[PDB]
């Protein structure tokens, strides 16, 4: 018997409310100001009033069925909600907008069916329907421009109605500026007058003054007021459009600014051209493949728990298979997980060389690598994915065959994107659990024992 | 060169038009052309200089642009005149019989047909539509660049004030998130106002980092040499040590009725006064105001030597109002002395002598310096 | 007398001074050029001229008050203000505008004001009032456009009056361009005489010309000015409104940019759908409320003296309601509270599960927590506001003998928003109060002795040399 | 199953893209400009019925080169069909492919030879036309003429469409039944396709620039038409002005920033009274910074590149002079690499005394272009020029036993013009040497050798080594 204030059922009802209010906002002036549109289409206009009234009445019941949150949960008892709505500012606005004012209808007959002007204030709901529908649009710039045009049309409409009313007040044809006449065969068909007045108002609001000149008093005033309003409208429109076109061309400008900065520098120190071409193609690749931004700052907005959950859901299946992590507890694994750092390579790069520091344990993701002896090409093995390539240089143990040399000579074949893991981070991580270290080094030494195991005898540590 | 050059270029670009197509002007007053017929960026560079060297930075561009506009007006006039001349007829066949009005009606016709308004003219022959189109576009271009310059100037002018309100309203809504009593609202409001006024900036540190090195040292040595390089406690040592000591300093500002050394607390800091006045108070009772230091003075210096205020500060202090005193902590002292251990031993020796005379003797003003300040001499001499 | 240059009373007097300073700006021109309008009511011209001059000179009632601030000390001067003002500027005009003016029009009568020209010098109160008022309003949006509208109206007024003046100068009717004629109903009357001129003025100020050719020289000056100032007016109004509407919205743009980047990342490593659901729901809960900020940077540029006030205002009662920190000098809590950090938190998550070697402090606040044993069944005592559990681990108590376990399996039900505190932070924050360390250590010892189970009691020193 | 594939970024792609542009642009005008009139249709159809079929077959060819372009998998771009095609068949953008080639040149049998408006489908192959010069901008030499050219093109095609529509509506009431409408035509001088079109274009351009120099409507159908025309012209104006405004704002973002910084420094300087000589020096340094366009700093310019490229650029830019130092000769380059990776620039101003006297000098300084001199304590003649590659400060960076009162060099050095040298650090050298525990002995041996051969007072005391 409840609903959230954010579920799509509420969204559809928000649309449902929207239909009658816009309808009320337009017809009233025209159908009280021409007096020809009514007096002949009344049977068309019973059910519409009936519909609008009952729609207001039913909606005034919604505000006592949708709850709110109490710090951790949605309030779900009505007396508070009844009290809440009673405390709402709009409740009295509702009561004002639902007053039955047709007690004067019989008294006034049909001289002024415009007395129902009351039901014309539940418009903040249309406003919030607007403000709630832009948040979930495929491509909303078009939406907002459409809303702008709608507003412009409405204002033009009101101006035309006003002009026709002032003409009928003064009296038809006492000049060369007012609406010409009514008894002619054509200016009486109820189709010429509306459209002529529309044309009139648009030509007045435009810039040039070329229409028939004025004579009477009130019309100089009217002309000047309309000129000023028109200038204001045009300024608003140009400003809004400029804002949109600026927000659309955001990235490209700063991107090219960065590239220009790099070239400006690289001219200064007399660098060689090959790397010019290399860096240029690098920038082009990264731009085209929609991976321009850098991932580090991208990720760090979410809080701890969600960040950790994302982190595990894209890694805690490869680490579960590294040789030396056979029997590690989950906490240690996760603590390790949160310290992997992206690197990216290009076709034809010496990722490593022969006999140098062993300081990392790579785990390839989406690439291909091969081991080539420097002499020509004599490719030995190609690695597809989930390749260890390491896993013992980090786990330093006594009597290393060649301590931290790693004479392997591997090289990337094309555009591989590999993570990594350092060793100081491993020590800092393992400091918490001073138990597994022994078993890890033990099983690593066994793995070595299966092959060579050493280059010298065991350095037995019989200190105690 | 620029003044005469621009005069001559305006003359040669403006006088020739009326002297090629307008009938009764090339022989009528032929003195200026006859006697003056005898990849440019210098004008732009010197405009840049004038904007820099003179208060105005906008009149030069405004006049150049409006000169371009009126030049374009005149050039369009001359080109439609020559279009008629090449075709034989057209281009205001009735100029109203006289140069004194020929000129005025010519540029009036130009400003009339500026974009497309037409009016009198009717389709005569080919190319008229294209002609009107080109004139339309050049007018629109000039207008648009004008609005562009205007918004440029307005935005570049009203720059930091928007950020100022952004900070203020952001922090006021935040602070309002949790219903805090009004006193602190008033305090923070007046704080912000005073800071913003008469200063402009909010934290001068962020300028220092962007600006280079090797001149920040010159600024600091031109500002804070005196007060520091006179105190006897740090007197007579390596000059090339005090520089970092200076480089790490930080400002602060207090308000009326501000405790700074509430008695019975620890303290780890040596204050110093730049522009203000503070009272060494003697308790909440009748103000035992022994003295109020004026400027260029130091206070609480001993507390930086191996013990911060002896776990209980000397005497209560309060302030009248706005003070603007610098601050200097102890971590800086230990780090600078470990980078330069030349004088660490002498300062250290003073520290032990002070702690050893803190218990058994009183030593008001008799044995303070000569055994303490004596140790600087031989100690760093052993570097 | 002494006043401070920032006070509501000062604003009220500014409004009073700025009220009649526009009469001198408008009415004088109309009475100068539209003759026989003053003749309608001379019982108002002087009847307001006296009031204008009264206030116009009563303004100096404050140029001797309202002292200047000095050396961080309050304005408290009674005689240096006057000679300060005299030595400085703004005193020259303050009198140059104040000739009695009654010794020249006696040669010309008590009828016309065009000798009141010099009273058009004192225009600073309105500028200062406009710039001062906006820093107190709620809606700085409409104010600037209102201001520009007023300026435009005024310049229109000026151009109209000058046109009718130059019309009066020359013979009426000698050309169609000038005002038509007199000796005719409604063409020699008043209201039409100026309204029609105003209409003509706006039309000619707009560049497009619906006008006859020049009569002779020295008439085209008007259309010259017309375009020369129309262009500037339109340009500046457009520029200002565009800048302001642009600046109005940027938070929406930045929020959208962040959402875009995160979505582009997530739908790239083949994240499963459920996680996408969860993260988008979280950002929803973000934006639909006022929680769309991060408070750390909010309080970045405060002075290095504050926030302890509001701190002890918010984080004090429950923290004082603990069984370990209670015995402490208030300086201890003063050092402590300043270092905490928040943790907002989403419903439905195990904060801690049985088996855990975490080390942090956790304070519930305005939420609902509840712990289950193994499978989310048989909920135990509920944890309302002002509560926590464990928190002893944060200190390496001797003989803890069971630490690093957290055999709880705690769970969250609704949006909780509890608080966190580290450990090494506590250790650093105890670099000044070594005494209480021993007493809290023995407090833990005794409480775990009996409330806790059998303690090992064999802890001893290791290798001494 | 080894089909050959074009490179999705090579010049072949660009040239084919220029090939596939002409037909769609032709169809975006001539179809409607033939529907409007009727004296070019059924009059010049000879060349027309030929020109149509070439464009149809080029559309057909377009359907081809799309299915033979790859997409990389893992640095590897798939290079065979039967899966180069499945994605294309399964995606969108293929529905347009189905629709926009269907030969409907048969409906003329029910519509004679006077309806070339049946071809309302060739106008769906427009994404390619857009993309062509959406992309060609990034390859040109200098942009900021291309945007305005594009806007000109679009507005011109708009006005042409509207000049079509006006004639189309005119010939529905009768030529000459009014005065607003196009006049009657059977009279001479009027109706020979050189007046039937230029006049319409003139009318359309006047109407859409919206100034009103044409007879006013009389019939009450065009009360809609002119209203719509004005309501479109306003939007055209707004778009052009907004676009040019954003452009003009963007291409000037350097001067504003520089002026803001000079503003901040001026205000700060004139907030605490300093000697005016400092004002002169500061400003005459800022102008130097600006003039050669050196505002940026080498610290942050390079901060976004991936690490490796940074390694290669650094090794290229400077290892020669480090290997030119008078000590480092037999050094394993696996050390020199990380040494080079640790350089920090210093830039100086005229009349700065670098060390000048007895101080520590615990760094390493090597000179780039610039002039230095060594003087006595006073302002006298130079004793030696540190002209182009000179350097001292070497032996200080270490700490050898039995030195000559180390790290208190009292020489007097001074800058005159502008120097812009570089610096090193002792501690960093220690930490980066930590991992090669063999060279250190050679270094110290060479240092002791040179110091002894310097004819100086090395105390040469034997090391202790009593307790290993």
């Amino acid at each position: 018997v409840v609903i959230d204030p954010s579920g799509n059922t509420y969204y559809n009802w928000l649309f449902c409310i929207t239909l009658p209010v816009m309808y009320n906002w337009t017809m009233i002036i025209a159908r009280a100001c021409f007096d020809e549109l009514q007096s002949d289409y009344l049977e068309y206009w019973l059910a519409f009033d009936y519909l609008s009234d009952v729609v207001y009445l039913l909606d005034m019941f919604v505000r006592t069925r949708t709850g709110y949150l109490e710090q951790g949960l949605l309030v779900k008892e009505e007396r508070k909600l009844i009290d809440k709505y009673k405390s709402t500012f709009q409740f009295k606005l509702d009561v004002l907008s639902v007053i039955p004012t047709d007690l004067l209808y019989i008294k006034f007959g049909w001289n002024y069916p415009e007395i129902r002007l009351n039901r014309l204030l539940r418009i903040s709901r249309m406003f919030e329907f607007f403000q709630r529908t832009e948040t979930r649009t495929n491509y909303p710039n078009i939406f907002r421009i459409s809303n702008l045009v709608m507003y412009i049309i409405i204002i033009i409409h009101w101006n035309a109605c006003v002009y026709f009313s002032i003409s009928k007040a003064i009296g038809f044809g006492n000049d060369t500026w007012v609406y010409p006449d009514v008894n002619d065969p054509d200016f009486g068909r109820l189709a010429r007058k509306y459209v002529y007045s529309l044309y009139w108002s648009t030509l007045t609001l435009t810039t040039i003054g070329e229409t028939p000149p004025p004579v009477r008093d009130s019309e100089y005033f009217f002309v000047v007021a309309d000129f000023l309003i028109g200038v204001l409208i045009f300024a608003t429109i140009v400003g809004n459009i400029g804002s949109m076109i600026s927000n659309m061309n955001a990235a490209r400008a700063e991107f090219q600014a960065r590239i220009d900065a790099i070239k400006q520098y690289m001219h200064f120190r007399n660098v060689s051209k090959d790397m010019e071409k290399r860096v240029i193609k690098w920038f082009d690749y990264l731009w085209t493949n929609k991976k321009t931004v850098d991932e580090r700052e991208v990720l760090k907005y979410l809080p701890d728990k969600l960040r950790a959950e994302i982190a595990i859901n894209v890694h805690l299946d490869t680490l579960k298979k590294v040789r030396i992590f056979a029997d590690c507890e989950a906490g240690l694994l996760v603590e390790l997980v949160l310290k992997l750092q992206p690197q990216v390579y290009s076709p034809g790069d010496y990722i490593c060389k022969k006999g140098d520091i062993g300081r990392e344990m790579y785990i390839i993701k989406e690439g291909k690598l091969a081991v080539v002896a420097d002499d020509g090409i004599t490719q030995f093995v190609v690695l597809s994915d989930g390749s260890y390539f390491g896993e013992i240089s980090i786990l330093n143990i006594k009597g290393s065959k060649a301590g931290n040399r790693r004479t392997a000579n591997i090289k990337s074949i094309g555009y591989s994107d590999l993570f990594c893991l350092s060793k100081d981070d491993l020590m800092e991580a393992l400091t918490e659990y001073p138990d597994a270290k022994g078993m890890l080094e033990e099983k690593g030494k066994q793995i070595l024992m299966k092959d060579g195991l050493l280059d010298i005898n065991i350095a037995n540590a019989g200190s105690d | 060169w620029l003044f005469f050059v621009v005069l001559a270029w305006n003359w040669n670009c403006w006088l020739i038009p009326v002297r090629w197509a307008f009938p009764y002007q090339t022989p009528d007053n032929i003195h200026l052309w006859l006697l003056m017929d005898y990849k440019y960026m210098a004008f732009f560079e010197f405009n840049n200089r004038l904007e820099s060297i003179l208060s105005k930075a906008y009149v030069y561009r405004v006049i150049r642009t409006t000169a371009y506009l009126l030049y374009s007006l005149h050039l369009n006039s001359c080109l439609y005149y020559w279009a008629s001349a090449y075709e034989g007829l057209g281009s205001t066949h009735w100029v109203y019989d006289g140069v004194g009005n020929s000129y005025i009606r010519c540029y009036y016709w130009a400003v009339k047909t500026l974009i497309t308004i037409g009016g009198l003219p009717d389709p005569r022959t080919l190319f008229e539509i294209v002609f009107q189109g080109l004139n339309y576009f050049t007018g629109v271009f000039a207008f648009s660049v004008m609005i562009g310059q205007m918004r440029d100037v307005v935005g570049a002018a009203t720059a930091g004030q928007t950020y100022y309100r952004s900070c203020m309203d952001s922090t006021v809504k935040y602070m309002n998130f949790y219903k805090i009593p009004r006193s602190v609202q008033n305090r923070v409001k007046t704080w912000y106002e005073y800071t913003w006024h008469s200063q402009g900036m909010l934290d001068e540190s962020e300028l220092m980092v962007q600006l280079p090195d090797k001149m920040r040292l010159d600024l600091a040595i031109d500002v804070n040499y005196s007060i520091v390089s006179k105190v006897a406690l740090f007197q007579g040592c390596d000059r090339q040590m005090i520089f970092d000591m200076l480089k790490r300093l930080r400002s602060v500002v207090y308000l009326p009725n501000d405790y700074v050394c509430k008695k019975g607390e620890i303290g780890r800091e040596m204050y110093i006064i730049q522009a203000g006045q503070v009272q060494v108070l003697g308790g909440p009772d009748g103000k035992s105001v022994l003295v109020t230091l004026k400027a260029g003075s130091v206070f609480g210096e001993i507390s930086l030597l191996a013990v911060g205020g002896g776990n209980r500060r000397t005497a209560n202090v309060v302030a009248h109002g706005f003070t603007n005193l610098f601050i200097l902590d102890k971590k800086d002292l230990n780090e600078i002395l470990v980078h330069y251990p030349e004088s660490q031993k002498l300062l250290r020796k003073k520290a032990r002598r002070m702690l050893r005379n803190n218990n058994k003797p009183k030593e008001k003003s008799v044995l303070i310096l000569p055994p303490r300040a004596g140790t600087p001499k031989l100690f760093n001499a052993a570097l």
